[PDB]
RNA sequence: UCCCCCGUGCCCAUAGCGGCGUGGAACCACCCGUUCCCAUUCCGAACACGGAAGUGAAACGCGCCAGCGCCGAUGGUACUGGGCGGGCGACCGCCUGGGAGAGUAGGUCGGUGCGGGGGA
RNA sequence: CGCCUCCUAAAAGGUAACGGAGGCGCCCAAAGGUCCCCUCAGGCGGGACGGAAAUCCGCCGGAGAGCGCAAGGGUAGAAGGGGGCCUGACUGCGAGGCCUGCAAGCCGAGCAGGGGCGAAAGCCGGGCCUAGUGAACCGGUGGUCCCGUGUGGAAGGGCCAU
RNA sequence: CUGACUGGGGCCUGUAGAGCACUGAUAGGGCUAGGGGGCCCACCAGCCUACCAAACCCUGUCAAACUCCGAAGGGUCCCAG
């Protein structure tokens, strides 16, 4: 599942969640997509289940396009330490997601499979979601 | 150029094979050499040295037709 | 994209340029040679001299000298006494030297 | 300034035959020589017995000019390079001593070339310029078995104002560069 | 300074003081320095060596 | 558990000093800098650690000169 | 005071790259030579001297063209000094003042100072 | 556990945590001063041994290379590369500042002495820069010839340098 | 009368935001060195790949220790309340 094959520094400070989405806010490719409704760390794990999901309800056919990736590495201290004595060891991997971005889309599929696929999908990720399909707004951005 | 450092040169006859005799510059004035543009193979029309063949083979053995028909 | 001559102009016209003083340059053509001291916190000329201008003869050498001359004496007329030798792209040496002996013999300051 | 048959044979038979081939429009766009810059990458000199005096010998009686040293921009391990090590020359031969050695490199030195089929007609550097290897210095007419420790080759740059290798080639094969093909 | 980076005086070879105080590295500088420098005693440059410090 | 980290250094107290319309005199330091962000003009000194101070008494005034890069120069009173 | 050129600056790419055209009377260059001054880790390529047969081929100057490069609104938005609300929170909104970046329209194949030389 | 560079640090300075990442405890007699000259990496094409990469030629190539070592800033209109002469890697001082609880640390025009390079303008009081360091006390060595326990010396000390 | 604070004016700055030109990360596609694999062969070259995939390009992104950009503010000096 998706993480960096290398990276300039090993962990990175939190930051913050504010703000609409810097971009990757229409869609792109495909004709449907899963958009943001609100913020998170969307983990490795429940990016790679929304995918699996997908898959599963295309059984062969269809094209994913994921548009978000988890390069911020997720720290966590080992069990039952004190706080002090450095920073903890990564544990796994994040995307960073602000309410109006465009997770997922798919494409090669009928209304009614994308509509579903996408449902499934959203019920792996930690936030609410709208499903969205292409408009004219999308194509003149 | 800089002296003292340099080969000099001077008036130079280089003499070939084929007796040819070249009148150019070297840093030696009189030259002996085996062979030369005028007499070499390569440029001397397709003087075809050795091997004027025709290859000769392979159809052309030609000993001979006498097997019967 | 620079050359060896636009490279060598400015390292030696900026030395000059940075101890202030008015900057006898120097220009020095196949068959002329030029001389103009310039203000160069007003960007302007205030004394020339060319063979060009002198209608001078032959030997470029002895021709560089008397602009030298030429080029003082219009000058010290004008006040100017110090000065900076720009050499610009060029050697010190040959026709800019003798540019440079002549206006020195004119008593330009430098 | 010299005259040489080689010379003298490119303003006579070579200028003219290149103005009726191409139609140049100025006496200044019809292809000259510009320089022939002789290499020898040698390197067999590094350490071992960098006295390649005796290379520098053997070229300056072949061009009759001293060459200059080339010594390496970089250190380098699988080649055993110290950075600043002598590992080769480089003669500038231009105007009469260029066209004294390429008379005899034409007359005399290709000739003697073992098995020579003629020179390679696609080292053209595509821009009117043409580059050839030598394998062995006993080519040239000045230098004799009996002089000679060791066999060394040397690349040979010729240098030339046209603008492309279709005048290029004309240029050198009407001044008399035998070509294979 | 290190075990051959050593630190070393410089002496006024008319005078006979010690003026400077320098350093060398006498692997790579194995000959004692010489060194014109200004001698405050006889006011004028004068070759100076290395002494041991 | 430990950190191979825990070292940073002092703080050096880096930038301008005097800006465009202050007074000043010579020897004032208008500038300390790491290379050359500024560069030293008319009336103006560079010290070897890039430092530019008043050759004379005067008033500061910056320069943006493109390419050329940004100057320093005091204005004589 | 206008036009061309030669110097030298300023603005610091709206000035650049590329393509095309153009100029040699003057000037500039290439050019012709390497005795002489000077010079090549080799080379009269460069630097340098002495020249004046040729050519504007190279270079340079001057024009033109928007493929690239560079510049770039207006509108709207992000964000925000200050003042207010809301949410358990992650966070979200309102008032007043300021206001980007991206992008769109569009602009650009420079402008100008001083001094020389030539022409009207 | 001291020192340097970056981030955290909220666009002046400063700013913590057993917060995130690295370095120093050297070095260079040139790797220093000055005069003069030169310009990179990399891509494509061309070239004997010769290769992804040695040296050579061509065209493109503003800096992505170099700058002894970490990092950052800087930098080819050189701080990079080559050469000639050199020792300013001065001595006596030092206007005025940076920084700052103190003590320290830092930058420094200018005058004098005697020099180096340069035709000159001028530059040179080490090194592109920021780490490469240690107060006092006690003592060593060279110098000075200042004190010398009634007096002349001497012992011993002061002073300058280390 | 010099103060906090305020008005005007200059200068300094690299954060918010944003961007991707640099350093790195990045999904997909295109183009295309390099391998894996399959035809065909050891005379050394060919050919085909819905395989992994460098550089480059396009679409679309990411960053405390990235920045072609870049605010609001802040600091400082001058005049004035
Ligand atoms: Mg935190
Ligand atoms: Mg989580
Ligand atoms: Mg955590
Ligand atoms: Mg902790
Ligand atoms: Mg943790
Ligand atoms: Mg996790
Ligand atoms: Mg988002
Ligand atoms: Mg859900
Ligand atoms: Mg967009
Ligand atoms: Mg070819
Ligand atoms: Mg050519
Ligand atoms: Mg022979
Ligand atoms: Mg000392
Ligand atoms: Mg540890
Ligand atoms: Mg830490
Ligand atoms: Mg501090
Ligand atoms: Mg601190
Ligand atoms: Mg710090
Ligand atoms: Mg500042
Ligand atoms: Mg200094
Ligand atoms: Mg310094
Ligand atoms: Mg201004
Ligand atoms: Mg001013
Ligand atoms: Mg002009
Ligand atoms: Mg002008
Ligand atoms: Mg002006
Ligand atoms: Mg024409
Ligand atoms: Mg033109
Ligand atoms: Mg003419
Ligand atoms: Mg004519
Ligand atoms: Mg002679
Ligand atoms: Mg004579
Ligand atoms: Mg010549
Ligand atoms: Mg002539
Ligand atoms: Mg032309
Ligand atoms: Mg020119
Ligand atoms: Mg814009
Ligand atoms: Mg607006
Ligand atoms: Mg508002
Ligand atoms: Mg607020
Ligand atoms: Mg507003
Ligand atoms: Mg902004
Ligand atoms: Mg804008
Ligand atoms: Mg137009
Ligand atoms: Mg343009
Ligand atoms: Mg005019
Ligand atoms: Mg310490
Ligand atoms: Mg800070
Ligand atoms: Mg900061
Ligand atoms: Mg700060
Ligand atoms: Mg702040
Ligand atoms: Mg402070
Ligand atoms: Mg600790
Ligand atoms: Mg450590
Ligand atoms: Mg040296
Ligand atoms: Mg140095
Ligand atoms: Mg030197
Ligand atoms: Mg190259
Ligand atoms: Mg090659
Ligand atoms: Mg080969
Ligand atoms: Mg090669
Ligand atoms: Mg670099
Ligand atoms: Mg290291
Ligand atoms: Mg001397
Ligand atoms: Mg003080
Ligand atoms: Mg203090
Ligand atoms: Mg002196
Ligand atoms: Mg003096
Ligand atoms: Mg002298
Ligand atoms: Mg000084
Ligand atoms: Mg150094
Ligand atoms: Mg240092
Ligand atoms: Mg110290
Ligand atoms: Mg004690
Ligand atoms: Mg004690
Ligand atoms: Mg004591
Ligand atoms: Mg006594
Ligand atoms: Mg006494
Ligand atoms: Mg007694
Ligand atoms: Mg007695
Ligand atoms: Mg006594
Ligand atoms: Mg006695
Ligand atoms: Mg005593
Ligand atoms: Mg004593
Ligand atoms: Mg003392
Ligand atoms: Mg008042
Ligand atoms: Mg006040
Ligand atoms: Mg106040
Ligand atoms: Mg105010
Ligand atoms: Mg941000
Ligand atoms: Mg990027
Ligand atoms: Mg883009
Ligand atoms: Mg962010
Ligand atoms: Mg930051
Ligand atoms: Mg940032
Ligand atoms: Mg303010
Ligand atoms: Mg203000
Ligand atoms: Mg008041
Ligand atoms: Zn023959
Ligand atoms: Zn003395």
């Amino acid at each position: 599942m998706l993480m960096p094959r290398r990276m300039k520094y090993r962990k990175q400070q939190r930051g913050r969640l504010k703000g609409a989405t810097k971009g990757g806010d229409y869609v792109a490719f495909g004709d449907y997509g899963l958009v943001a409704l609100e913020p998170a760390w969307i983990t490795a794990q429940q990016i790679e289940a929304a995918r699996v999901a997908m898959v599963r309800h295309f059984r062969r056919g269809g094209k994913i396009f994921i548009r978000i990736f988890p390069d911020k590495p997720y720290t966590k201290k080992p069990l039952e330490v004190r706080m002090g004595k450095g920073k903890g060891n990564v544990e796994g991997y994040v995307a960073v997601v602000k309410p109006g971005r465009v997770m997922f889309e798919v494409a090669g599929v009928t209304e009614e499979q994308a509509m579903e696929a996408l449902r499934i999908a959203g019920h792996k990720l930690p936030i609410k979601t709208k499903i969205v399909r292409r408009d004219a707004y999308d194509e003149a951005q | 150029m800089k002296e003292g450092i340099h080969p000099k040169l001077v008036p130079a006859r280089i003499i070939c094979g084929c007796g040819n005799v070249i009148e150019t510059y070297s840093t030696k004035p009189e030259i002996y050499v085996e062979v030369c543009s005028k007499c070499h193979p390569f440029y001397t029309g397709q003087q075809r040295f050795v091997d004027t063949e025709g290859r000769v083979e392979r159809f052309q053995r030609r000993y001979g037709d006498s097997y019967r028909k | 994209r620079l050359t060896a001559y636009e490279r060598r102009k400015f390292r030696v016209r900026n030395r000059i340029k940075r101890t202030g003083r008015l900057r006898l340059s120097v220009f020095r053509s196949l068959k002329h040679i030029y001389a103009q001291i310039i203000d160069d916190e007003k960007g302007v000329t205030l004394v020339s001299a060319s063979s060009l201008a002198l209608k001078l003869k032959g030997n470029k050498t002895e021709v560089a000298r008397q602009v030298g001359r030429a080029l003082a004496e219009k000058a010290l007329a004008l006040g100017i006494k110090q000065v900076a030798f720009d050499r610009g792209p060029y050697k010190y040496h040959g026709r800019v030297k003798a540019l440079a002996e002549g206006a020195r013999e004119g008593g330009l300051e430098f | 300034p010299l005259d040489v048959a080689l010379k003298r044979k490119y303003y006579e038979e070579v200028r003219p035959e290149l103005i009726r081939r191409f139609g140049y429009q100025n006496v200044w766009e019809v292809p000259r020589l510009e320089k022939v810059v002789i290499n020898q990458g040698l390197g067999e000199a590094k350490e071992d017995a960098r006295i390649l005096e005796k290379a520098a010998q053997e070229l300056a009686l072949i061009t009759g000019q001293k060459p200059a040293v080339t010594r390496a921009k970089k250190s380098i391990s699988n080649f055993k390079l110290r950075k600043g090590m002598p590992i080769g020359l480089r003669v500038t031969l231009r105007r009469d001593r260029m066209w004294i050695f390429l008379e005899k490199l034409l007359n005399v030195a290709l000739p003697r070339i073992r098995d020579f089929r003629g020179l390679n007609p696609n080292s053209f550097d595509g821009r009117g310029n043409y580059n050839l290897g030598l394998r062995e210095q006993l080519i040239f007419p000045e230098i004799t078995y009996d002089m000679v420790d060791a066999l060394r080759g040397m690349d040979i740059a010729v240098v030339t104002t046209a603008e492309t290798d279709e005048e290029a080639r004309a240029l050198l094969e009407l001044l008399g560069f035998p070509f294979r093909k | 300074a290190s075990e051959v980076r050593i630190k070393l005086l410089l002496e006024c070879t008319e005078c006979k003081r010690r003026n400077y105080a320098t350093e060398k590295n006498k692997r790579n500088t194995p000959n004692k320095l010489e060194l014109r420098k200004y001698c405050p005693w006889c006011r004028k440059h004068t070759v100076h060596r290395e002494v041991k410090i | 558990g430990s950190t191979r980290n825990g070292r940073d250094s002092q703080a050096k107290r880096l930038g301008v000093k005097r800006y465009e319309g202050q007074v000043v005199r010579a020897g004032n330091i208008l500038v300390r800098q790491r290379g050359t962000r500024f560069k030293p003009g008319k009336n103006v000194g560079m010290g070897r650690d890039f430092t530019l101070f008043a050759l004379v008494d005067g008033v500061v005034e910056f320069q943006d000169r493109g390419r050329l890069g940004r100057y320093v120069h005091v204005r004589p009173l």
